[PDB]
Order: C-alpha cells, then structure tokens, then sequence
C-alpha cells in the first residue's frame, strides 16, 4: 500500500518530527502549503475549515489524528487506520475541546473517506462535487485554495466569470465584474462559499436557496 | 496558531 501524507493544523515542530518520522517509516510527506491530490493521507491537528482538510475529505483520504502516527512509532510500522480517523468514537469520544463545527467536519471525514472508497473498488472516480462546473468569484486571496478544493472533489472549475460562460456552470460562488443576476436569470446555482463547506460538513445540507447571493434573491 | 494555515473563511 502507498503511504503519502500531508500535514495541517501541526505546529512547526510537529511538522518537522512527523516528516521524520513517516520517512523513517516509509512513506512520504507532501511538504506543499497547498493541497496536493496525490496524497492518501493527512494528519491533522485541528479540523478546521482550510484548503487541505476540505479538499481531502472532498476525495475521500484518510483524515487522521496525531495518535495515529505515535502508533505507528510504537508498532515500527503503518497500521490500521480506522480507530485514528477523526471521525471514529475512538477519537471522537476520548477528545475534549471538539465543538460542532470541528464534530461535524470529523465526522464527514470518515464518511466521505467511506463513500468514495467503495466506489474506487466499484471501479468508478468520483469524489463529491462530481458533476460540477463552477465559476468561482472569490477573493484573490483564496481563490486558488477554492479551486483546487473544488477540483480535489472532481468539479471543472471554469476558466473565467464571462456571461458565455453561464450556460455550461451549474454553480457560481462568491465571498464578495461578475455579472451574477445574468447567471441567475439562467438558472445558475449563485450561491455563498459556505454551501461548498456545508455540502461537505451535512449529512443532509440545507437547500441552496438558503445560500442565495444577493443580485440573485427572488 | 499562525503556523496553521488559514481557513478559506472569515
């Protein structure tokens, strides 16, 4: 089995010891600032709502707690995943400090990391935002982190917001020179960034009326 | 911790 890590939410020295010690191991570490889909795992400190945690759980990865890989140090090898996913009672119950965000995205961890794979075994490629095709208007800062979550989940980002554009997007998001009342009036889901984390986060989202921006309310 | 990195909200 393959063994490519990423790490999030670690201190600096955590960072640096678990490199060593996942080399040590065997495996690999992604050492990017970015979210890098050949990865198979992630080691996280906290669940949190950045680029690596969603996209990962958007295409299914084993999404794991630090005791994971102190296992692993005792071992002298990789072993089982299942009782370190964040999402697991394992975790869940022993930890203190969760709140309902940090459960919630725990939780679809482990449930999109269960979808996803009975479907690789099915002999499909389908992570959760399949069928997707997205114009993004975000703020600069964040854009390329959105684009790559959205990709990692197997949506087509669009290349640009021009209004030819609109008949071939299923969904234009924003935080925010877009015309969006004209991609509304086509029908264009036009909706906050924060549908693209509650998809994730719910079991059952809310529905997207809730998410409306505002050139396309009523 | 600024060593974490940001979340793509506010």
């Amino acid at each position: 089995k393959q063994y490519i890590f990423q790490l999030s939410s670690l201190n600096p020295q955590e960072r640096i010891d678990y490199c060593h010690l996942i080399e040590k191991l065997g495996g690999l570490v992604i050492e990017k600032q970015c979210f890098d889909p050949t990865c198979t795992h992630i080691v996280v400190g906290h669940p949190l709502r950045n680029e690596k945690y969603l996209a990962s759980v958007a295409a299914g990865k084993w999404v794991l707690h630090r005791s994971y890989l102190e296992a692993c140090r005792t071992a002298g090898h990789f072993v089982q995943e299942e009782d370190y996913e964040w999402g697991s009672s394992s975790i869940l119950d022993v930890l203190t400090g969760i709140n309902v965000q940090q459960r919630r995205l725990a939780l679809a961890a482990m449930r999109w990391r269960k979808k996803i794979q009975q479907r690789q075994e099915s002999g499909i490629v389908e992570g959760a935002f399949s069928g997707w095709k997205v114009i993004l208007h975000v703020d600069q800062s964040r854009e390329a982190g959105f684009k790559r979550l959205l990709q990692s989940g197997g949506a087509k980002v669009l290349p640009g917001h021009s209004v030819p554009l609109f008949k071939e997007a299923t969904h234009l998001f924003s935080d925010l020179g877009v015309n969006i009342a004209e991609a509304a009036a086509q029908n264009v889901y036009c909706l906050r960034t924060e549908y693209i984390a509650d998809y994730l986060m719910q079991e059952s989202p809310p529905h997207v009326e809730n998410y409306c921006l505002p050139e396309a309310i009523s | 911790s600024i060593y974490f990195t940001p979340e793509l909200y506010d």
